[PDB]
DNA sequence: GTGTAATCTACTGACATCAGAGTTCTTAGA
DNA sequence: TCTAAGAACTCTGATGTCAGTAGATTACACT
């Protein structure tokens, strides 16, 4: 897959193999990162950790179901994101959401 | 040849689990493979050695290359890059296809590793690498201008670099302008400013105990850096002064050091390139010429061989200095003709010191030929007297010519090398001489 | 301490007993000229002890014995011998796994000595009591190919 | 700095409370700029910081790639900065609040664990204050017991835990505060004591030749019938001599072009040394203590002097 | 003890089908006991001793893993410095989900033997290559005889425990809980070095303490010369210091890898790099300007020869608390270098201990370092609650002010109380008494960084967000001491705040 | 020369520590 | 009608320290 390329991850948890996430994430070559800089696209976690907790507290990052990668893994094709395949956003995205949401 | 199986085996010990185990089987296997391939005797089986060594898909520059990014294996780095020093002089100019690869690889250390333990040899490896492969076109394809540009740029974080490695820094900066002078030519001046300044700082010290092995480092990298850029008759009292001075100040031992590293090295200094400070020498002289003959006899054997080659350079430097001028006459019918006449005339000294005393009664023949030609063919005549009693001993076996005729017939040389006329009545028995050293 | 009792049991072998768990228990620790005295010691008394193998294989003495320092094999190789009439098969297989690798190996007299392992392996195994055990037979076919 | 702080007490009794600074180790005003040689501009120079990955030397872009860790145990924990904000131990403010009270005794001189000594001052011009904090003051004195106050200066400065000493000057009442250790600040070690001295046995010709001594040598002794002793060593009143050299250099080095640098002014070197009379006192007794003790051998170290000549 | 030797704790826990699942009750389980203090010890060393070695290894067990390949002994994770990916795995652990995973993994509790399995742990202490200090064993077991049935399995324990013993190990267990069966007499009297049904050596291993110690290490050994020609050998030691945090360390986005700081200095005029000497240091007096060698800025400061200068002695009264200006040391003779001057210290503490003086000398701690003025105030040891060292004997190290710290107050009249009020006060300081211990409180601020430093690295669910003494207890003040307040507010307050 | 000692000097982990630099607050303040 | 200067504290980075370890250097020594 040549399509994650370009586009820059954080899988800070999902331990589901965790390691295996980014591994999975690497045959498609999306971008690999640790820990989330103002650059990345989003962030994917299996559950809560405290730095979810973070980046929950600062709003700069939008923070993504487990089960939405894994469905685009199985469109074998990006599928650009939707209300369910969050569970937080950012104030960008929200105020794009107050163009394309009811409240 | 079991290298194979040992090297296939080493590769294989980088994946094994308990790394901080798995570091002693490899650290000791590679030490059996050096051992079992520095021994080798057969030009044939050597060739297979040393193509599995440097191997590629194998071998040992790959398995540092690879292993560099644990902290497990510094020993086994260690050992590594110390069987390549050892290689390197076993198969001298051999390992000419692998050069640039060897390069490669003590430069991945020296950036990568942490602990001294692995830069030092490492280090050492470019040091040996570099003098032993000067003459060859392979010296352009090291790329030495980018070393020289990494290592300068080391020289600056901040001073964190522990003692022995920057000795070692020294030395390869050093060398490297040596090996390959030509690319060195607009970054020479920048170098010796950091030499002569961290010199002046580390020996000129006000509080701080002077890093002993850092200050031999730096003036043997001075010595090799002299070997072409030279610096004296131009900015001669800056620049000449403060690398004269400084030489004075290694040579003398204020204090009894018990090590010999800072001298050896001053010394080594001064005898490859007294003909910078020539102009200099004349202005120490009874200081230098006092503390070298001092120092010609302690008991370290690589330090007395510093020793006589420094004296014959000054020597020699003092002799080819008076040839020119007329207001040293104080100085030669006041300490020398007159100190080394006198250790001859009077002493029991050493056997190596009478031979430098007799070098010494030779070798200003030329400031006697210029004040007083009638007193050369008469040291003409003392010398080979001298010569008379010191062959027609009558078979004294075992202690008379053992270093003293090799000297006597030098002087000859050195004497006849400026007599006007000859003295033939006394010629024959010159060349009786002669027959005799032959 | 190694060194005291290496020179003490250099003519006594009885004192060593009442060391001889710190003797082992030290053994992993050294590294170098003084892991030969170590092995040394143990050698002095190496034929009296019960259960040594298991207790040399807690230290690490298959991948010790494979080290290059002559005298070191060299004891280690005298090590095997005296525990040779002792040991069960099953496990003299693996020991002389890499006893059989110093086939290749340059000291003469270290070769020596793994000829003498191998003949008495060879002398004492010849045609066992029992087919069964495969370990046997397979102790005795490799003893032939390194011995032949 | 006039610092007011609400000495706190109960929830219920708020005292505005004047906090001063008292000893501080005192450092040099302006620090020492770095300038290039032979230009002489500060402007020359920069100490530019540059952060690089350990591979083949790839340089890593300055302030937004590198984010700051911790170590626990083998690993690294990427912590952050923002997550270090939004975790950092939070606090109300200034919070000069009295924990309790307790005797004397029940704090030591050496525990003592400050950066600096306050005084605990009442805030000027309203006098209830004061003489509140004057009723305070005698209260501690009279019933000798100290205050243990949490000290804060203010927000994001770590809090603080320490005694309140209470002072007294006939022109002023004075109250005092210094740090005292947290425990994980307190050390404890075993110290293997000495009147088990069965190896070191202070004979009693020793004894009483130290007795000797320390009477001897008595920098202070009574004058004046007051009892206020020969105290002509205050070190209170003593400029420092720090301060003193490097005035001191600065001048040489102005009111001269390049000469190399003085030895100490020897009025400053008789400043530090005791007043001679004690030295005058001192011979004889140090005199006798020679001859009373064993005194084996010591090392010793060099210098530029090492290869210096002259 | 040899100091870069360390302290090694080994864990070993009985994994029979004994307390896996004794659970008479339903409040504790003695496997989720042992587990649990096991994390718990081992989460307190990482922050606290982070040096030292830990290990656990079970045993009894179906499964096996040893360096010895025996039967029933699982060692779990090996003697290595602790890390944060072993409180993984002994996390993993806990829980009833835990316990299955624990009995599917490796075994519900075998058959097995003590004796081996002190064998296997001394083969792990062995294994080590550092140097270790304290070497300590822990069982985990319930089981007050480990056997009744096959005396000779007994014999060979304790033989083999005696060896252990002697091969420089101590061994301890915890009676952790049995139905009876909670006595050690039973074949441990002469195992470990009256008796209940629950350790209380097990409580404090949940204490959950986390400072960190350094060992007696000498801040500065320097001799003190009472003249020019008697000098005694002083180890100047600390004992307080004012823990700081960890210094963070700089890591990569992409990769968590270290960044090797590269901080260096080179020119505006041009892009050359000034090397260390070709600097220099400079000042701005009276509109002129001033350099000096980077070697000299330093060599402004030669003032003596390292060490301590007494010079006289002084009334303890006149050393006034009043001016700390650093936290103090401590002074104890190092035999070390001047032999026999421990005799002289001894004379000089006993003698100034009895005339009730001070001892005044000049420290120069390094070389290059200002001189200040401190007292040797002796010291007294305190032994008498439990004989044990508390105030270590010697010579503190109260350093003197110097006249550039005085700081000058802004003067400001007096105004006495009343002997009413104050009377009053009396009362009101009396109530709020409290007895004050050196170890009272704890650093909010360390001990909630490193809680957040577990709580990021162990991927827990909540922070532990400890509450902390140094906050005062508010109801407790309003209550005690009654209300005084409004007492006072009546005596000496007007309307105004 | 050759070979084995004894022992100085190194480096590192680790711990204090000055200084240096980043940061908030009062007065004097267009 | 408000803009710097110091303050202060904390934090970071080097400098120097101490114990330990172990290497290589240097003395000693062989009839």
């Amino acid at each position: 897959s040549n399509i994650f390329e370009d586009v820059e991850f954080c899988v800070m948890s999902g331990t589901q193999p965790k390691p295996d996430l980014e591994n999975r994430i690497a045959e498609f070559g999306g971008y690999i990162v640790q820990n989330p800089g103002p650059d990345t696209y989003c962030v994917i976690a299996g559950s809560e950790n405290i730095r979810v907790k973070n980046i929950i507290l600062s709003n700069k990052h939008d923070v993504v179901k487990p089960a939405w990668l894994l469905e685009c893994f199985k469109t074998k094709s990006f599928v650009p994101w939707q209300p369910r395949f969050m569970i937080h956003m950012c104030p960008s995205t929200k105020e794009h959401f107050a163009r394309e949401y009811d409240c | 040849a079991g290298v194979r199986c040992s090297l296939l085996r080493l590769q294989e010990t980088l994946s094994a689990a308990d790394r901080c185990g798995a570091a002693l089987a490899g650290h000791q296997l590679i030490r059996g493979l050096g051992q079992e391939c520095v021994l080798s005797s057969s030009p044939a089986v050597l060739a297979l050695q040393t193509s599995l060594v440097f191997s590629r898909d194998f071998g040992l520059l790959v398995f540092v290359r690879k292993s560099l990014n644990s902290i497990e294996f510094r020993e086994c780095r260690e050992e590594i890059l110390k069987f390549l020093c050892i290689f390197l002089e076993k198969m001298g100019q051999k390992i000419a296809p692998y050069s640039v690869e060897i390069k490669n690889t003590c430069t991945s250390v020296y950036t990568k590793d942490r602990a001294a333990k692995c830069k030092i040899p490492a280090l050492d490896l470019l040091i040996k690498l570099l003098q032993t492969f000067r003459s060859s076109r392979l010296m352009d394809e090291f790329k030495i201008g980018e070393l020289f540009s990494k290592f300068y740029g080391e020289l600056a974080l901040k001073k964190k670099i522990p003692d022995t490695v920057l000795e070692k820094v020294y030395e390869l900066l050093g060398l490297l302008g040596e090996v390959h002078p030509s690319e060195m030519i607009n970054n020479a001046e920048n170098l010796f400013r950091a030499f002569l300044g961290e010199l002046k700082t580390q020996m000129t010290s006000a509080v701080r105990e002077p890093k002993l092995p850092v200050l031999a480092g730096c003036l043997k990298g001075l010595s090799s850096l002299l070997c072409n850029f030279t610096k004296s008759m131009e900015e001669d009292p800056q620049t000449s002064r403060e690398i004269f001075n400084f030489v004075l100040k290694a040579i003398r031992p204020q204090i009894d050091l018990k090590r010999y590293a800072v001298p050896s090295a001053g010394l080594r200094l001064f005898a490859l390139h007294a003909s910078q400070f020539s102009t200099c020498l004349l202005d120490n002289y009874v200081s230098l010429f006092e503390v070298l003959l001092k120092w010609c006899a302690h008991t370290n054997v690589e330090l007395k061989k510093a020793a006589l080659s420094a004296l014959e350079s000054f020597l020699k430097q003092v002799s080819n200095m008076v040839a020119k001028n007329a207001e040293m006459h104080k100085n030669k019918l006041q300490y020398f003709m007159e100190q080394f006449y006198g250790i001859i005339r009077n002493v029991d000294s050493n056997n190596k010191e009478l031979s430098i005393a007799i070098r010494g009664y030779g070798l200003f023949a030329g400031p006697c030929k210029v004040i007083n030609a009638k007193d050369v063919d008469f040291m003409y005549v003392e010398l080979i007297q001298r010569c008379k009693q010191m062959f027609l001993t009558q078979t004294d076996t075992g202690d008379d010519r053992v270093y003293q005729m090799p000297s006597f017939l030098q002087s000859v040389a050195s004497v006849l090398l400026y007599l006007d006329t000859v003295p033939e009545v006394y010629t024959p028995v010159l060349e009786h001489l002669v027959v005799m050293q032959i | 301490f190694i060194v005291c009792l290496n020179k003490v049991t250099k003519s006594f072998p009885p004192l060593a007993d009442r060391f001889m768990n710190a003797v082992f228990f030290l053994l992993p620790k050294f590294h170098g000229v003084l892991k030969t005295l170590c092995l040394e010691v143990v050698l002095c008394r190496v034929e009296g002890m019960t259960e040594l193998y298991f207790q040399l294989k807690s230290k690490d003495f298959v991948q010790v014995m494979r080290h290059r320092d002559d005298e070191r094999q060299k004891v280690c190789l005298d090590i095997i011998y005296k525990m040779m009439p002792k040991l069960k098969p099953v496990e003299l297989r693996e020991l002389l796994n890499p006893v059989v690798e110093f086939v290749s190996h340059p000291s003469t007299t270290c070769r020596e000595q793994m000829y003498n392992i191998l003949m008495w392996i060879h002398d004492n195994y010849r045609d066992p009591e029992s087919e069964t055990d495969n370990d046997s037979q397979e102790i005795f076919k490799l003893a032939k190919d390194v011995l032949i | 700095i006039h610092w007011p702080c609400r000495l706190t007490i109960g929830s219920n009794l708020s005292i505005r409370i004047a906090a001063y600074k008292s000893i501080l180790q005192e450092r040099v005003k302006k620090t020492w700029t770095v300038v290039d040689a032979k230009t002489l501009k500060k402007e020359d120079i920069q100490k530019e910081t540059v952060y690089c990955l350990n591979d083949d030397d790839e340089t890593e872009v300055l302030k937004e790639d590198i984010i700051q860790g911790f170590r626990y145990g083998s690993d690294i924990v990427p912590f952050s900065k923002v997550d270090e904000e939004q975790m950092k131990y939070k606090s109300e403010g200034k919070c000069f609040s009295v924990l309790g009270f307790c005797k004397s005794s029940q704090v030591q001189r050496r525990f003592f664990m400050g950066n600096q000594v306050l005084k605990v001052f009442a805030a000027r011009d309203d006098e209830a204050a004061a003489v509140a904090l004057s009723s305070l003051i005698h209260a501690l004195d009279d019933l000798d017991m100290v205050a243990i106050v949490r000290y804060a200066y203010d927000k994001r400065a770590n809090p603080q835990v320490g005694v309140a000493f209470p002072h007294i000057k006939h022109n002023y009442e004075c109250l005092v505060y210094v740090q005292l250790p947290f425990m994980e600040d307190l050390r404890q070690y075993m110290f293997s004591s000495l009147k088990n001295s069965k190896k070191y046995a202070p004979t009693e010709a020793q004894l009483n030749a130290v007795d000797a001594l320390i009477d001897s040598m008595s920098l202070a002794k009574k004058d004046e019938k007051t009892d206020t002793l020969e105290d002509l060593f205050p070190t209170t009143k003593i400029p420092n001599p720090r301060f003193q050299r490097l005035f001191q250099c600065l001048l040489h080095r102005a009111l001269h072009p390049r000469e190399p640098l003085p030895p100490i002014q020897q009025h400053i070197w008789n400043m530090l040394n005791p007043p001679a009379e004690v030295t005058t006192k001192s011979q004889i007794p140090l005199s006798k203590i020679k001859t009373l003790f064993p005194l084996i051998e010591a090392k010793k170290k060099d210098q530029v002097t090492a290869q210096e000549i002259f | 003890y040899k100091y870069s030797g360390r302290d090694s704790l080994i864990f070993l826990v009985d994994a029979s089908k004994a307390m896996f699942e004794s659970q008479s009750e339903d409040e504790l389980t003695p496997f989720d006991m042992s587990i649990q203090c096991i994390q718990s010890v081992y989460i307190s060393k990482i922050i606290s001793s982070d040096r030292d070695l830990l290990a656990v290894v079970f045993y009894g067990t179906e499964k096996d893993k040893n360096s010895v390949n025996f039967k029933n002994i699982y060692v779990l994770q090996e003697l290595d410095n602790p890390g944060a990916k072993r409180i993984l795995e002994l996390d993993q652990f806990k829980g009833q989900q835990g316990q299955k995973r624990f009995q599917d993994m490796m075994g519900h509790g075998s058959d097995y033997s003590l004796s081996e399995v002190l064998w296997v742990c001394a083969n792990l202490f062995s294994d080590v290559q550092f140097k270790m200090s304290h070497k300590r064993i822990m069982l985990f077991t319930n089981e007050d005889n480990p056997h009744g049935n096959d005396s000779a399995k007994a014999s060979r324990a304790r033989t083999k425990a005696g060896d252990l013993r002697d091969t420089g190990i101590f061994l301890d267990l915890m009676h952790l809980k049995k139905p009876g069966g909670f006595d050690i007499s039973l074949f441990y009297r002469d195992i470990i070095s009256v008796h209940f049904e629950e350790s209380s050596k097990l409580e404090d291993l949940l204490r959950k303490v986390r400072a960190k110690e350094t060992r007696k290490r000498a801040l500065s050994r320097l001799k003190l010369k009472l003249n020019k020609d008697i000098v005694i050998s002083v180890g100047i030691y600390n004992l307080v210091q004012k823990a700081l945090k960890p210094p963070p360390i700089k890591l990569y986005r992409e990769t968590n890898e270290p960044v090797k700081t590269k901080t260096r200095t080179f020119n505006t005029s041009t892009g050359g790099l000034l090397l260390p000497s070709d600097t220099k240091r400079s000042q701005i007096y009276g509109s002129r300007q001033i350099i000096l060698e980077k070697e000299e800025t330093e060599e402004l400061k030669r003032f003596d020869d390292p060490g301590l200068m007494l010079m006289g002695f002084k009334p303890l009264v006149l050393l006034k608390k009043h001016h700390y200006l650093r936290p103090s040391l401590f002074v104890y003779p190092e035999e070390s270098l001047v032999i026999g001057s421990s005799t002289l210290f001894s004379a000089l503490l006993i003698k100034c201990l009895e005339k009730e003086v001070a001892a005044l000398c000049r420290y120069t701690p390094r070389r290059n370092i200002p001189p200040y003025f401190v007292a040797l105030v002796p010291q007294e040891e305190e032994l008498d609650d439990q004989k044990i060292q508390v105030t270590p004997p010697g010579f503190q190290l109260v350093f003197l002010p110097f006249a550039d710290d005085k700081r000058k107050m802004p003067f400001t009249e007096k105004i006495m109380a009343t002997p009413e009020q104050v009377g009053k006060m009396k009362a009101i300081v009396e109530k709020l008494r409290f007895t004050y211990r050196s170890d009272s409180f704890e650093n909010p601020v360390l001990q909630q960084h490193f809680r957040n430093l577990e709580a990021l690295a162990l991927d827990l669910m909540e922070p532990e967000q400890a509450v902390d003494l140094t906050l005062p207890k508010v109801e407790a003040m309003n209550k005690r001491l009654g209300s005084l307040v409004d007492e006072f507010k009546e005596l000496v307050y007007p309307p105004d705040y």
